[PDB]
């Protein structure tokens, strides 16, 4: 493995990796981490 | 064939039990559960107008000072409406994206590596302490200040500064808060246990 990796730059066909959201007040950090993640990895595993 | 930005507003208030409580806070590993079982559809930001179901919770300043009115700390769980917003198509039942498995990473540095590496982003979560919240940049490593809570994020790469190990991290606290919305944690020696809780999985093609 690379000693550095920036998922941004190896993906550059998938803006939601670079992309920040916002949770607003509420505790729902657990969610953000799940629908951002699962975002970057449907646009990276678009089929096949 | 999909480049969709997954609900937040779906996965929050329609998970129910098995996430946990809403926004009291939740277990990661039950929202992938939640992606295989049932789904997320599309929605983006709060009113972009942008997929079926758009955050629905106003964006607030994350401990800084900023243009937006200051978070309150946690409010009410929105309801479970199954269905999308006016205009657009398809319909709720029909958007859902679902996901062909849900796992969990072992605490170790180079299997997570592994995993982001081929796989992508993987979700997290670490203990917050008080000087978190000033974060700005470098490598943060926790000197003091009092517990906060657990906090759930996503890592998406590695890399060293100044000799010191660290996680590439995106916060969920908007982009005037750290490194522009994103921040960099100690890594290999599971710093406020952030190696503990890596959990991820695959879409369903
Ligand atoms: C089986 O597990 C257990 O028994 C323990 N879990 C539980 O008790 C329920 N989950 C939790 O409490 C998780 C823990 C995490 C380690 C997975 N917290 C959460 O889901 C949220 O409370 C994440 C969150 O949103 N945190 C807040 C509080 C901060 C201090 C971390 C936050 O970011 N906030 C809340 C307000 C808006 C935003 C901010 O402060 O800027």
């Amino acid at each position: 493995l690379p000693e550095s990796f920036d998922a941004r730059e190896q993906w550059p066909n998938c803006p939601t990796i670079k992309e920040i959201r916002d949770q607003g007040s509420c505790g729902s950090c657990w969610a953000f981490g799940a629908v951002e993640a699962i975002s970057d990895r449907i646009c990276i595993h678009s089929n096949g | 064939r999909v480049n969709v930005e997954v609900s937040a507003e779906d996965m929050l208030t329609c998970c129910g039990g098995e996430c946990g409580d809403g926004c009291n806070g939740g277990f990661p590993s039950g929202a992938w559960n939640f992606w295989t079982k049932k789904g997320l559809v599309s929605g983006g930001l709060y009113n972009s107008h942008v997929g079926c179901r758009p955050y629905s919770i106003p964006p607030c300043e994350h401990h800084v000072n900023g243009s937006r009115p200051p978070c309150t700390g946690e409010g009410d769980t929105p309801k479970c409406n199954k269905t999308c917003e006016p205009g657009y198509s398809p319909s709720y039942k029909e958007d859902k994206h679902f996901g062909c498995s849900s796992y969990s990473v072992a605490n170790n540095e180079k299997e997570i590596m592994a995993e982001i590496y081929k796989n992508g982003p993987v979700e997290g979560a670490f203990s917050v302490y008080s000087d978190f919240l000033l974060y700005k940049s470098g490598v943060y490593q926790h000197v003091s200040g009092e517990i906060m809570g657990g906090h759930a994020i996503r890592i998406l790469g590695w890399g060293v500064e100044n000799g010191t190990p660290y996680w590439l991290v995106g916060n969920s606290w908007n982009t005037d808060w750290g490194d522009n919305g994103f921040f960099k944690i100690l890594r290999g020696q599971d710093h406020c246990g952030i190696e503990s809780e890596i959990v991820a999985g695959m879409p369903c093609t």
